[PDB]
RNA sequence: AGUACGGCCGCAAGGUUAAAACUCAAAUGAAUUGACGGGGGCCCGCACAAGCGGUGGAGCAUGUGGUUUAAUUCGAUGCA
């Protein structure tokens, strides 16, 4: 994308809840283009989060997400032979793109049982600032502060 | 490996090697220790004990796990 | 130097619904956790809170009051 | 160089050092010598300046903008 | 101790480091802080943010004297040339007059050779 | 080869004067069209960056190299 600029691509909303937020989350963990299966998993994983939390469907999905989305993240920015990295603030629309990713990646580890179960554990951990997904944020959050000299 | 305070009487020179040995160990390791510096170089998770038979499992070394334990909100 | 052996089963310890309590106070109340291969775990807490007895449950030294514990399959403890 | 700053200022804005003493003065003193690369520099550093007067006089052209 | 009212801030900004030292009127030091000692060992200490933290720490460890009024004397061209003096303002010091005391010979001693 | 020998000069470093045999069919100067630069501007593109999924390990299918064989027919050998 040197000359080009790209506006956006439209996404179908989630069927139970007319929110585009839960619609992209289904896409991220969907593999081999199997949208039905990944949609079942998210529904079998957020059904329990209503049971545990008290918040029902999206305030419960938001609250777990909100403790995982970052504020800054770094990149390699060599100048003329340098090799260091520069912390750069991230736009509000890439936050959820990174936040959902980290949850699903950490869910594929920690193998307990069916994905609908081990994802349910990871989502509930992020509702408490407890799981791996939060640690991945703080690991980035430290490295962005340890290199704060570059800005 | 199960270690109930493996570094009680060891000096730091011998303890330094044990930190490197246990770190590189490929297999499973469950270790118990009451000091701070030693668990920041060998372990990546904690099972922090609480009263009433409740165990809270946090992620990271000692200091990282205690960090999540300040910010706990316990899923209202 | 350590003596590495063949890789253990992917599940080392699995215990769910396990709740063991000494006469007076509860040491472990409705535990549910898993220990996978190559996972390094540190038990920490206060004095006399059951760290040494928790390992005893894992190796089957003393029997859990309830909940059942399943052990790994190619372990060399 | 010195700024008394008077009573109300609330902000530095010390561009007063840019006149006179600054890293511009010290750069020539950081190192070097050679006693005649200055005469290579000062000959180049003004041969170019007059060559810009030729290009500045080269505005007598349509150039159609 | 000695509850000195008015002091002077010396900043030795350099191409590699920046050393902040707070003194009274008559050249008696009271405390200091550098970029390197503030956890910036390596190539990071040559950046104005590291210079900010050096004056952040030097604002402390001098508060025992309760230094309210401050003069600033800046020496040497380097990154942390204005970052340190903005840090002292946010540290709560009143600044009266800023100075430049960079030493420039009138063609005195011979500098080093050159680096190729 | 600004070298050898010989003069003159110098404390020395060395300076000045100054060859020949031999060997090559060229050496050289300025400019032209290209190519090339770890030279400079402007523009690009799955080239990086942001991502998804693989190869390299395992078993098998197919082709090649080598080695064997009475013959393992011939051809294709960086990108291509
Ligand atoms: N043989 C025993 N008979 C009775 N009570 C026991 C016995 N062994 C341990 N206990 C009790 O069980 C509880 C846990 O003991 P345990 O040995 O597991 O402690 P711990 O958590 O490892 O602590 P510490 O770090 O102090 O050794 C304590 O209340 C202790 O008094
Ligand atoms: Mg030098
Ligand atoms: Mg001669
Ligand atoms: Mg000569
Ligand atoms: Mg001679
Ligand atoms: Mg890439
Ligand atoms: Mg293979
Ligand atoms: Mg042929
Ligand atoms: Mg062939
Ligand atoms: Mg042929």
């Amino acid at each position: 994308p040197r000359r080009r600029v790209i506006g956006q691509r439209k996404i179908l909303p989630d069927p139970k809840f007319g929110s585009e937020l839960l619609a992209k989350f289904v896409n991220i963990l969907m593999v081999d283009g199997k949208k039905s299966t990944a949609e079942s998993i998210v529904y079998s994983a957020l059904e329990t989060l209503a049971q545990r939390s008290g918040k029902s469907e999206l305030e419960a999905f938001e609250v777990a997400l909100e403790n995982v989305r970052p504020t800054v993240e770094v990149k390699s920015r060599r100048v003329g032979g340098s090799t260091y990295q520069v912390p750069v603030e991230v736009r509000p629309v890439r936050r959820n793109a990174l936040a959902m990713r980290w949850i699903v990646e950490a869910a594929r580890k920690r193998g307990d049982k069916s994905m609908a179960l081990r994802l349910a554990n990871e989502l509930s951990d992020a509702a408490e600032n407890k799981g791996t997904a939060v640690k991945k944020r703080e690991d980035v959050h430290r490295m962005a502060e340890a290199n704060k000299a570059f800005a | 490996l199960i270690l109930d305070q493996p570094t009680n009487d060891l000096d730091v020179e011998t303890l330094e090697l044990l930190e490197e040995l246990i770190d590189s160990y490929q297999g499973t390791v469950l270790l118990v220790s009451h000091d701070r510096q030693f668990v920041d170089n060998t372990v990546t998770e904690c099972w922090i004990f609480e009263g009433g038979g409740k165990i809270g499992r946090y992620v990271g070394g000692y200091h990282d796990a205690r960090g999540q334990q300040e910010q706990y909100v316990a899923l209202k | 130097q350590v003596e590495e052996a063949s890789r253990s089963g992917k599940i080392v310890f699995e215990m769910e619904d396990v709740c063991y309590q000494v006469n007076g106070k509860q040491l472990v109340k409705d535990f549910s956790a898993q220990v996978l291969r190559g996972d390094k775990i540190a038990l920490i807490g206060p004095n006399g809170c059951g760290k040494t007895t928790l390992l005893k449950l894992m190796l089957g030294q003393l029997q859990a009051d309830s909940g059942r514990i399943h052990v790994g399959t190619k372990l060399e403890v | 160089i010195k700024v008394r700053e008077n009573e109300p200022f609330d902000v530095a804005l010390r561009r007063f050092k840019r006149s006179c003493e600054k890293a511009g003065v010290l750069a020539e003193v950081r190192r070097r010598e050679f006693y005649e690369k200055p005469t290579t520099e000062r000959k180049r550093a003004k041969a170019s300046a007059v060559k810009r007067h030729a290009k500045k006089l080269a505005r007598e052209n349509a150039r159609r903008t | 101790r000695k509850q000195v009212s008015d002091g002077v801030a010396h900043i030795h900004a350099s191409f590699n480091n920046t050393i902040v030292t707070i003194t009274d009127r008559q050249g008696n030091a009271l405390g200091w802080a550098t970029a390197g000692g503030s956890g910036f060992r390596g190539s990071r200490k040559s950046t104005p943010f590291a210079a900010q933290v050096a004056a952040e720490r030097c604002a402390d460890a001098v508060k025992e004297y309760g230094i309210k009024n401050l003069e600033v004397m800046v020496k040497g061209p380097g990154p942390g040339r204005e970052s340190t003096i903005r840090a002292l303002n946010a540290a709560g010091f009143r600044i009266t007059n800023i100075t430049d005391v960079t030493p420039i010979p009138h063609n005195g001693c011979r500098p080093p050779k050159k680096r190729r």
